[PDB]
DNA sequence: AGATTTTATGTTTAGATCTTTTATGCTTGCTTTT
C-alpha cells in the first residue's frame, strides 16, 4: 500500500520537525539582528562586546543563538577567525568544572586530550595569561554562558569577573554572551561585576500574544513546505554539517512529498483551522500559555495519533487532545481512591469546614469516621489498623501534608479545595449512597 | 548622584514618619517611585535600585542585611539624619521631600 | 527447631517483586540472640546456600551508610567463606560481583537485621524499597529481629513499604521457659559438686 | 609525557601562547569616522593622560615618588565606587615612574601587581607575587617562606619594590592572615615595600579589618569621587578627538543621565558606543540626539510592564488577584489558596473559567521562574507563600493602559 | 510499534489505551521521540511492570538502548549517572567513571551514530518523587537530556504523585503527562480472573478429588467466585496484587464443600469477613519483667493523667510529656513495695526506651541533667492487660 | 632504566561559626479556688 506509507512519512517529518529544527527561528527580527551583528563585530572589527539574552522559558533564546551562530559559522572567515566556548549553568555548578571546560574547549596547552592538568588556582592563572597574552592577532572566542543566573550564584561570582574584564581590557577579543530567563538577573551581580558588564540587553518576548498569530503558527507548524524550500533548508543544513547539533538535526532532504499529497495536506490542515471547534480548543490553549513550547507539545500529542486507518487531523482529534490538557489530575487522584479513603477524605472536609481549616490527626479524623461507621450499615467491618494504612495511603499520595510525635498523632493539612472533593464526588464510580447522603451533611 | 539623592530623601522619609524601621528594598522602592513621579522625573526599575542603593552602602550612609531575594533585603541607616542632611547639600529638594508625606 | 525452619525457609527461597521475608519474633533480651543469629551464619555457609550480611543499628545512621555496610557486609562474607574501600561498594559493584561469582551456579543474600525496633523509620523502609527493587536480579532474604510483637512491624511499615513485603513469623521460646530449663537441667543436676 | 609540559608549565619555562588568526588584521584606513569613533570610544583603549583626574594624580605621584626616593616603604589606601579611575590612575602614575627610572632621574624599582578576584584564594596572592618576581610557580607555603625570607632579611643591593593589590576586600577573610602579612612586611625595614591598595568601599579598614590591621594600613588615603555631570562630558569629549561625529547635545544628554546614576564612566563609554551603532543602523554619519536617547532607554532598560503585558490572560489573572489579596489582607506574602480564591472571583466576573489549582501552580511555577513574582518550591500546593516582586501599580499600568 | 502493543497486551488486561498511548510516543525508534514522558498512578496500577516490559521488548526488537533507575537508589547524583551510562554504553567494564553531569552528557554526546541506522536511547527512572529531594540539577537536565545530547532518547519518569508536584523556583521543560487510572470492579474482575489456568493448573497437579474438581472448576466457578469476593473486598482495597494474594487464600478456603460433596456462600462469607480484618498485614503477647511492667504503666500513667491530677491521685491534643523524676514519683507511688534505686531499675527505664514502648520527645542531649522529656507510646488496652498480669488495676488512678 | 611506597598537594565533605529568628521554658506577678 502507497497510501499507508506516505502517511507515516508525513507523521515522522512532523515530528521531526516539531522536536529537532534546532537553527528554524520564526519572529525576531531587529533582536537577532543586533545579535548577528554583535558577533561579526567581535569576529571581524575585534572588538571586545558583551549580551545578554532575557525572556520568559519557552521563547526561543537558544534557538535564536543556534540561528546567529547557524548563519555566521560557514562564512570562513568567522568559523577561522572564532572559536566558541558554550558553557551551561546546570552541568558547570561549580567554577572549577566551567575552568576545566573553558580549558578544554579552547585547546589551551596544559589541556591535553580532555583531562585538564593542575589546580583550580593553577587554571585560572593559566587562563588569564593565555588571554592577556593575546590580542586583536588573536583569534576571538565567543563564550556563550546558558543559565546565567546560576553563573551568577557562584562564589565571589569570580569567572563572571574575569569574563567580563578581558572584555574591558585591551586583551584578546572575548564576546561574553549570558542567556537566561530572570527578567532581573543584572542585580544578582557585584557592584564590580554589574560595572565591567555591557548594559546592552535583548529581551525576547514572543510575538504571538495576538490569537490570530497564534493560528498562524499551528497552521505554519502543520502544514507540508514546498519542495523547493526542501532543497533550500537541505542546503542550508548541509552548509552547516560540512564543517554541536548539526550530528543529529532535521535533515528534511530525506522526505520528499508529492504535490497532490502536499496540496491534500494543507487542504486539509487549512479546514480544520478554520472550523470553530478546532479554534475554541486552540482559543483556550492560548488562554492557558502562549509560549512555543506549549504549542509544540500539543502538535506532539495531535500528530502521534495519526494511525494508517485514520490519515487525517480532524477538530475532533484537537478538542480530543485539548480535553487531555485542561483536565485536573488529582480529581483523577481521588477517583482511583477506594470508598474506605473516601469516606475519610469526607470525614477530613467535614472537620476543616467545621474548624476553619485548622490542623486535623488521625485519631480526630478516625473518631469522625467511625460516628459514621457506626450506623453506615457498610462500614462496621473495618478494623482501626484498616483506616490506619488507609490514612498512610491519603498521606503518601500527598492529599494530607505534614505541618513542617508518634504516627498516629502527628498535625496535617488537607491539601485539597473543597470544590475538588466536590467534584469527586460526582465523577466517583459506584459511591454507595450513604457515602452520598454523609458528604451532603 | 541625584538618584542617590532621591534615594537617601526617601529612606529619610520613611525612617521619620514610621516607627517600624524595618525598610525592605522593595518597601523603599514603592515610595521612591511615587516620589520620583511626583518629582516629574523618571524612575530607575528595581533592577538598577538595586544598584543605586549598593552604591550608596559604600560610602558608610548605610548597611544593606542580605536576605533570599533582592526584594527582601534589609537597608538600615547607619548615620544620623542631621548628618544626612549636611551630607546631601540640596536643602530646596530635602524640604520638599520630607514635606511630601502624602506619598508614602 | 527455629534454626531448622529458617533454613528450610531460606533454601526455599532458593529453590525458586516482593522480597521474601521473615519475621522472627524473639524476645526482650537482645543480646543473646547474636549467638542465635551466629548460628544460622554458620548452618547457610555450612550448607552453601546463601551469604549473609548482618545489620547493626549502630552501623547504619543513613541510607547512604546502610547501603554501605550492607554491601561491604555481603563481599566480605564471601571472601570469609573461600578489601575494596567503603567509599565505592555501591549496590552495581554488588549486582556485578554476584554477576562475576555466582551467575554461572543461586546463592542467597541473606540481610540479618538483629535490632530491627532500634533502626531509623525512614532509611529501614528506603532499605526494604531499595532491595525489593532489585528481586529477580538479586535474590534478598530479609530475616529480622522482633524484641516486641508483630503489631510494631505493621507499624513501622507503611501501605506501600508493605507492599513489597512478603513475610513470615517464626517465634523463639519465652526467656521465662529457657530460665526454668537451665535451673532445672545444670543448677539442680545431681553431677556438679 | 604531560608530566614534562607541566614541569615547563611550573617552571615558567613556556609562555603561554594563544592561537592566531588565519586572516590578517583589517588595515585602519579602511574605516569609516563612525568606525573610529566606536573604537576610541572602547571603554579599553585607556588615554594617555586621564581627563579630570589631576589632582589624585599629583597624590599619588607625590606619594609614590617620595616613598621611592626615601627607600623607606610604606602603604596607601585608595578607595571609591567603581568606574571613577582608580586602577588607570594608578597604573599612569607607576608607568610615568618607570618612565623617569629608565632615563635615571629616579631610582629603579620592582613593580609587583596582583588583584584579588583574579585569586581563588586569599593565600594564592603568595603564589602570585613570587610568580612576578622569579617566575616560577610554587605551593603557597614555599611561596610565603620565600617571600619572608625575601623581605625579612637585609640583603643590599635591594631595590624598592611597589605591590599594587585591587581587590583588598576579597582577601580579607576571617582570620586576615594575608592582608596582615601584606601590611606588616613594609613595617621591617628590611623590606622597601610600598604596597598601594585599591578598593571600593571608603569605609573598609574600620568596617572589617581588625584593630591592629588597620593600624598597619595607616591615615593617609585618597577617594575617588564620582564624576560629574561635566567631567563626563569631558572624558568623552576627549575620546572622540576632534571629530564631529557626535553632536555636543548628545554627550551632553549621555553624560546628564549617566552621572545622575552612579557617575560611572564605563556606563557613559557604552553608551556612546551604543548610540554609534545606533547611528550606524540608520545610515547617517552623526549621532543625533534621538539616536542617544534610543541607547539611553535600551541600557537603562525597564522592561517589566512590557512582560506583564506580554502573560497569557490567565497568567494575567493570577497577577491581578495576588495584588488584590495583597490589598485585602494587608501583608505582603500571600498563601497561594488565597490567591486561588481571588482568582475564581475575578475569573467569574471576566466570564472565562479558570485553570484547575494544578494548572495554575503551572502558571506560578511560570511566573516565578520569570521573576514577575517569588514563589515557593511547588510540592507544598495551596500553602505555599507568594510574594509579588513587580510593584502593584505596574500590574495596572500594564492590564489599563 | 504494532509488534511491540501486540506483544504486551495479552500481558497487560484492561491496559490497551495505557499501552496504545506509549506505543504512539516511543514505540517505533525510528521516529522521534518525545523528550520526557510522565506516567503516573496509585499503587498497583502496574507502572514498574508495565515500563520493564515495554523497555525490555523494544531492546528486544528494536535498537533501543534501555536504562532502568528506582531513584531512591541514588542518594547522590553520581550514583545515578553511573548505574545510567553503564546502560547506556555497554560492555565500558570497570573503566567506566563519571564525575559529574558534565561528563554524562559528554560521555553520551559521544554515543550518537548515523541517521541511518536509527538506534534509540530510553530512560525510566521508577520513584521519581525522590528526584526532587536530591541535587536540584538533576531533575532539570533530564527533562531536557534529548535537547543536550542531541540524541533520540526519551526520560520516562515514574511517581505516585501529580507533575503538579515536581514544579521547582527556576521552572521546568515540558513533559507529556500519561494517567494510569486504577480499575474499576468489572476491570478488576477481569485481571484477577486473567490468571484463571494458572490456578486451574495448580488444583490439578493437587484421587476422586482431582475428577470432582476437574469436572467443576471451569470458568464460571471462578468468576462466581471472584464475584463473592469482591463484594466484599473492594470496599477496603482497590490494590490488584493484594486481591490477588488475598483471593488466593480464599479460594483455598472456599473450594472445600465442592471437594467433599450459591450453596457457598455462607461457608466462605464465615471466613472471607475473617480475612478482611487481616487485610494490607502480609503474614503468611510482649512478656516483660516485673519492675519494667510497673515502669511502664507508671509511665502510661504519667503521660495519660496529667502534671496536676498526681497531687490528688498519689499522696495518699497527644500524649503528655513526662520528665524521668515524674516517672520514678508516680512508680513509687503505685509500686506499694519501694525496691531501691538500682543500677537496674533505671537500666530497665532505658531499655524500655530503647524498644520504642517510651520514646525522647525531646532531651536527649542531656538525659541525666534532668531536662530531659519521655512521652509513653503504647495503648490503653496493652497497660490492662499489663495490670491484669500484675494485679495492679490501672482503672482507679486514670 | 623501570616498579614502589613516600610525600606533598589539592578537593570535598563534615563540622565549627556567625547571624537571625523563633520558642519553650524559667521565673514573675498577679489571680483565684478551697
Ligand atoms: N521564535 C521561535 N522560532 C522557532 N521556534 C521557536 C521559537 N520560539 C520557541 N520555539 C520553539 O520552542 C521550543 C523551545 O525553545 P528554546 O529551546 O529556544 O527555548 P529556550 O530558549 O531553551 O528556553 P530556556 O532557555 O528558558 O529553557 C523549541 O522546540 C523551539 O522549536
Ligand atoms: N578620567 C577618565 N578619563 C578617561 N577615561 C576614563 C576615566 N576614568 C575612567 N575611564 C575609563 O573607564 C575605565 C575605568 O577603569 P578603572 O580600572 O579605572 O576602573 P576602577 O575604578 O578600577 O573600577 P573598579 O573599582 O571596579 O576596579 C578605564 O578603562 C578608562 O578607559
Ligand atoms: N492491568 C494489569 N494486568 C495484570 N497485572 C497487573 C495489572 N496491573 C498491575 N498488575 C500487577 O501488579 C504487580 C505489581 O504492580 P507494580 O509494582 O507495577 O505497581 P506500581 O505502580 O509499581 O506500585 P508502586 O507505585 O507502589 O511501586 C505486577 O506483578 C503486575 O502483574
Ligand atoms: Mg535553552
Ligand atoms: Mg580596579
Ligand atoms: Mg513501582
Amino acid at each position: 500500500p502507497e497510501a499507508d506509507r506516505e502517511l507515516v512519512s508525513i507523521r515522522r517529518f512532523l515530528k521531526e520537525r516539531l522536536q529537532r529544527d534546532y537553527t528554524t527561528l520564526r519572529g525576531y527580527a531587529k533582536e537577532r539582528s543586533n545579535v548577528r551583528l554583535l558577533l561579526q563585530r567581535t569576529a571581524e572589527m575585534g572588538e571586545s562586546n558583551s549580551l545578554l539574552l532575557l525572556g520568559p522559558r519557552g521563547s526561543g533564546k537558544t534557538t535564536l543563538i543556534n540561528s546567529v551562530l547557524a548563519d555566521l559559522l560557514p562564512n570562513k572567515s568567522f568559523g577561522e577567525n572564532t572559536l566558541i566556548v558554550h558553557l551551561d549553568g546546570n552541568l558547570h555548578t561549580d567554577d572549577r568544572v566551567a575552568l576545566k571546560s573553558i580549558t578544554v574547549q579552547m585547546q589551551l596547552e596544559n589541556a591535553a586530550d580532555g583531562k585538564v592538568f593542575g589546580s583550580f588556582a593553577e587554571n585560572l592563572a593559566f587562563l588569564l595569561q593565555c588571554l592577556k597574552a593575546g590580542g586583536k592577532h588573536s583569534k576571538s572566542v565567543i563564550f556563550i554562558l546558558e543559565e546565567f543566573d546560576l553563573f551568577c550564584a557562584h562564589h565571589n561570582q569570580t569567572l563572571l569577573y574575569n569574563l567580563f574584564d578581558v572584555s574591558q581590557s585591551a586583551q584578546a577579543p572575548i564576546c561574553v554572551l549570558g542567556v537566561t530567563c530572570r527578567l532581573d538577573v543584572i542585580e544578582l551581580l557585584e557592584k564590580r561585576v554589574k560595572s565591567r558588564f555591557s548594559h546592552r540587553q535583548v529581551f525576547l518576548f514572543p510575538s504571538l500574544r495576538r490569537f490570530e498569530d497564534y493560528v498562524d503558527l499551528c497552521r505554519d507548524l502543520l502544514s507540508l513546505p514546498t519542495g523547493n524550500s526542501l532543497l533550500l533548508a537541505a542546503e542550508k543544513i548541509y552548509n552547516l554539517q560540512n564543517i554541536y547539533f548539526s550530528r543529529n538535526h532535521f535533515d528534511p532532504g530525506e522526505y520528499g512529498f508529492s504535490p497532490r499529497l502536499r496540496d491534500a495536506w494543507n487542504k486539509q490542515i487549512c479546514k480544520v483551522l478554520a472550523t470553530q471547534q478546532a479554534r475554541s480548543t486552540l482559543q483556550a490553549l492560548h488562554d492557558f500559555d502562549i509560549s512555543e513550547a506549549y504549542l509544540k507539545n500539543f502538535l506532539f500529542r495531535l500528530v502521534a495519533h495519526l494511525r494508517p486507518q485514520s490519515p487525517h487531523i480532524t477538530a475532533e482529534k484537537m478538542a480530543a487532545v485539548g480535553s487531555q490538557f485542561e483536565g485536573d489530575d488529582k480529581i483523577e487522584l481521588l477517583c482511583g481512591l477506594s470508598v474506605l479513603e473516601l469516606c475519610l477524605i469526607i470525614a477530613i472536609k467535614h472537620h476543616s469546614q467545621i474548624y476553619d481549616r485548622d490542623s486535623f490527626n488521625f485519631e480526630i479524623i478516625y473518631a469522625r469516621f467511625s460516628k459514621f461507621a457506626k450506623v453506615s450499615t457498610t462500614m462496621q467491618a473495618v478494623e482501626r489498623s484498616i483506616v490506619l494504612k488507609a490514612f498512610e495511603h491519603l498521606r503518601i499520595a500527598e492529599l494530607i501534608m505534614p505541618l513542617t510525635v508518634q504516627k498516629e498523632f502527628e498535625m496535617h493539612k488537607l491539601a485539597l479545595t473543597y470544590s475538588q472533593i466536590h467534584h469527586c464526588m460526582q465523577r466517583y464510580q459506584a459511591l454507595p449512597t450513604e457515602v452520598a447522603q454523609w458528604a451532603q451533611s | 548622584p541625584l538618584q542617590q539623592k532621591l534615594m537617601l530623601c526617601t529612606l529619610v522619609l520613611m525612617l521619620r514618619n514610621e516607627r517600624n524601621k524595618d525598610i525592605s528594598m522593595g518597601r523603599l522602592h514603592e515610595v521612591y517611585r511615587r516620589v520620583c513621579a511626583k518629582r516629574n522625573i523618571l524612575a530607575l526599575d528595581q533592577a538598577e535600585f538595586t544598584g543605586t542603593v549598593d552604591l550608596v552602602e559604600t560610602r558608610g550612609i548605610l548597611r544593606i542585611m542580605r536576605k533570599k531575594e533582592p526584594r527582601l533585603h534589609k537597608v538600615l541607616l547607619q548615620w544620623d539624619e542631621e548628618e544626612v542632611h549636611a551630607a546631601l547639600s540640596d536643602k530646596q529638594l530635602i524640604a520638599s521631600i520630607l514635606s511630601d508625606t502624602a506619598c508614602l | 527447631r527455629t534454626l531448622e525452619q529458617l533454613v528450610d525457609f531460606v533454601v526455599g527461597q532458593a529453590e525458586r517483586e516482593v522480597l521474601p521475608t521473615a519475621a522472627l519474633l524473639t524476645g526482650i533480651n537482645q543480646p543473646d540472640h547474636l549467638s542465635q543469629f551466629t548460628a544460622l551464619t554458620q548452618r547457610l555457609h555450612a550448607q552453601r546456600a546463601a551469604m549473609v550480611c548482618v545489620l547493626q543499628s549502630r552501623d547504619c545512621a543513613t541510607l547512604k551508610a546502610a547501603v554501605e555496610t550492607l554491601v561491604f557486609g555481603l563481599v566480605e562474607d564471601n571472601a570469609e567463606v573461600e578489601r575494596l574501600r567503603r567509599s565505592q561498594c555501591t549496590m552495581k559493584q554488588l549486582k556485578s560481583w554476584y554477576t562475576n561469582n555466582f551467575d554461572s551456579e543461586r546463592r542467597q543474600l541473606v540481610v540479618i537485621l538483629p535490632d530491627f525496633e532500634c533502626f531509623n523509620a525512614s532509611v529501614l523502609q528506603d532499605l526494604i524499597l531499595i532491595l525489593s527493587a532489585h528481586c529477580g536480579s538479586l535474590p534478598f532474604v530479609l530475616v529480622l529481629g522482633v524484641a516486641t510483637a508483630m503489631t510494631a512491624v505493621h507499624g513501622t511499615l507503611p501501605y506501600h513499604v508493605s507492599s513489597k513485603i512478603r513475610l513470615r513469623v517464626f517465634q523463639t521460646q519465652a526467656a521465662p521457659t529457657g530460665l526454668n530449663e537451665v535451673l532445672d537441667k545444670v543448677l539442680l543436676s545431681p553431677k556438679y559438686a | 609525557t604531560p608530566s614534562q609540559k607541566m614541569k615547563k608549565i611550573r617552571a615558567g619555562e613556556l609562555s603561554p601562547s594563544m592561537q592566531q588568526r588565519t586572516d590578517l588584521p583589517a588595515k585602519d584606513s579602511s574605516k569609516s569616522e563612525l568606525q573610529l569613533a566606536r573604537e576610541q570610544l572602547h571603554v579599553s583603549v585607556v588615554p594617555k593622560s586621564l581627563p579630570c583626574r589631576e589632582r589624585e594624580f599629583e597624590n599619588i605621584y607625590a606619594f609614590l615618588e617620595g616613598k621611592i626616593q626615601d627607600q623607606c616603604g610604606g602603604c596607601m589606601y585608595v578607595s571609591g565606587v567603581p568606574g571613577t579611575g582608580k586602577t588607570a590612575t594608578v597604573t599612569g602614575v607607576i608607568r610615568t615612574l618607570q618612565r623617569m627610572a629608565k632615563q635615571n632621574e629616579l631610582p629603579a624599582f620592582e613593580y609587583l601587581e596582583i588583584n584579588g578576584m583574579r585569586l581563588t584564594e586569599p593565600r594564592q596572592a603568595y603564589v602570585q607575587i613570587y610568580k612576578q618576581l622569579t617566575g616560577k610557580t610554587v605551593s603557597w607555603e614555599q611561596a610565603h617562606a620565600l617571600l619572608e625570607k625575601r623581605f625579612t632579611t637585609p640583603a643590599p643591593r635591594r631595590v624598592t619594590t611597589v605591590l599594587l593589590v585591587d581587590e583588598l576586600d576579597i582577601l580579607c577573610n576571617r582570620r586576615q592572615d594575608v592582608v596582615y602579612n601584606l601590611l606588616d612586611w613594609p613595617t621591617k625595614s628590611a623590606a622597601k615595600l610600598v604596597v598601594v591598595t585599591i578598593a571600593n568601599t571608603m569605609d573598609l579598614p574600620e568596617r572589617l579589618l581588625m584593630g591592629k590591621v588597620t593600624s598597619r594600613l595607616g591615615l593617609t588615603r585618597l577617594t575617588f569621587q564620582p564624576y560629574s555631570h561635566k567631567q563626563l562630558q569631558e572624558i568623552v569629549t576627549a575620546r572622540l578627538g576632534g571629530s564631529e561625529t557626535f553632536k555636543g547635545e548628545a554627550v551632553q544628554l549621555v553624560a546628564r543621565k549617566v552621572a545622575a546614576v552612579s557617575g560611572d564612566a564605563r556606563r557613559a563609554l557604552d553608551i556612546c558606543r551604543r548610540a554609534t551603532e545606533i547611528a550606524d543602523t540608520a545610515a547617517v554619519k552623526c549621532v543625533t540626539m534621538l539616536h542617544v536617547q534610543q541607547a539611553l532607554a535600551e541600557m537603562i532598560a525597564s522592561a517589566k510592564v512590557q512582560a506583564i503585558r506580554n502573560c497569557s490572560r490567565m497568567e494575567q489573572i493570577f497577577l491581578q488577584a495576588i495584588a488584590a489579596e495583597v490589598t485585602r489582607t494587608g501583608v505582603e506574602e500571600t498563601t497561594f489558596m488565597g490567591v486561588y480564591q481571588q482568582v475564581e472571583t475575578i475569573a467569574a466576573f471576566m466570564g472565562v473559567t479558570f485553570p484547575p489549582p494544578g494548572r495554575a501552580l503551572r502558571l506560578c511555577s511560570k511566573l516565578g521562574a520569570e521573576r514577575l513574582i517569588i514563589s515557593e518550591h511547588s510540592r507544598n500546593d495551596l500553602f505555599q507563600k507568594i510574594l509579588l516582586n513587580v510593584s502593584a501599580d505596574d500590574i495596572h499600568y500594564a492590564l489599563r493602559v | 510499534m504494532e509488534a511491540i502493543c501486540s506483544s504486551l497486551e495479552p500481558l497487560f488486561p484492561c491496559r490497551e489505551a495505557a499501552i496504545e498511548t506509549l506505543g504512539e510516543l516511543i514505540g517505533d525508534s525510528s521516529e522521534t521521540y518525545p523528550s520526557a514522558i510522565y506516567l503516573f498512578g496509585h499503587s498497583g496500577t502496574g507502572k514498574t511492570a508495565l515500563t520493564r516490559a515495554f523497555l525490555k521488548e523494544c531492546g528486544k526488537r528494536q535498537n533501543v538502548r534501555t536504562a532502568h533507575l528506582n531513584a531512591i537508589e541514588c542518594y547522590t547524583t553520581k550514583i545515578m549517572l553511573e548505574i545510567l551510562l553503564d546502560s547506556l554504553a555497554p560492555d565500558q567494564g570497570d573503566a567506566l567513571k563519571v564525575d559529574n553531569m558534565l561528563d554524562f552528557v559528554e560521555q553520551l554526546r559521544r554515543q550518537a551514530a548515523t541517521r541511518v541506522e536509527d538506534q534509540g536511547f530510553l530512560i525510566a527512572v521508577d520513584n521519581a518523587e525522590r528526584l526532587r529531594d536530591m541535587d536540584a540539577n538533576v531533575l532539570p537536565v533530564l527533562l531536557r537530556l534529548q535537547e543536550l545530547t542531541n540524541l533520540n532518547l526519551c526520560v520516562i519518569l515514574l511517581s505516585q504523585l501529580p507533575f503538579e508536584k515536581f514544579y521547582n523556583k527556576t521552572g521546568l521543560s515540558e513533559i507529556v503527562c500519561l494517567h494510569l487510572a486504577q480499575y474499576n470492579k468489572a476491570e478488576t474482575q477481569r485481571i484477577l480472573g486473567s490468571d484463571f489456568q494458572q490456578v486451574r493448573n495448580q488444583l490439578l497437579e493437587q484421587k476422586k478429588r482431582l475428577e470432582i474438581c476437574q469436572e467443576a472448576v471451569t470458568e464460571d466457578f471462578y468468576n462466581n467466585y471472584l464475584n463473592l469476593f469482591l463484594s466484599v473486598f473492594y470496599k477496603a482495597c482497590r490494590d490488584v496484587p493484594e486481591l490477588q494474594l488475598t483471593a488466593r487464600k480464599c479460594l483455598s478456603t472456599y473450594l472445600e464443600p465442592v471437594l467433599d460433596g450459591s450453596r457457598l456462600w455462607r461457608h466462605i462469607a464465615g471466613p472471607l469477613r475473617s480475612a478482611l480484618t487481616q487485610i494490607y498485614m502480609r503474614i503468611e503477647s510482649l512478656e516483660l519483667p516485673y519492675y519494667a511492667k510497673f515502669l511502664l504503666i507508671a509511665a502510661f500513667l504519667a503521660s495519660h493523667n496529667a502534671a496536676k491530677q498526681d497531687k490528688r491521685l498519689f499522696v495518699k491534643l497527644g500524649p503528655k510529656s513526662f520528665s524521668i523524676d515524674r516517672l520514678l514519683a508516680i512508680f513509687y507511688a503505685i509500686l506499694e513495695e519501694k525496691v531501691g534505686l538500682t543500677c537496674n531499675l533505671l537500666s530497665q527505664i532505658s531499655t524500655l526506651v530503647h524498644l520504642n514502648l517510651l520514646s525522647f520527645v525531646s532531651g536527649e542531649q542531656n538525659i541525666m541533667e534532668g531536662s530531659a522529656r519521655l512521652q509513653c507510646t503504647i495503648g490503653l488496652e496493652f497497660v490492662l492487660q499489663i495490670g491484669k498480669v500484675v494485679g495492679f488495676n490501672v482503672r482507679q488512678y486514670l
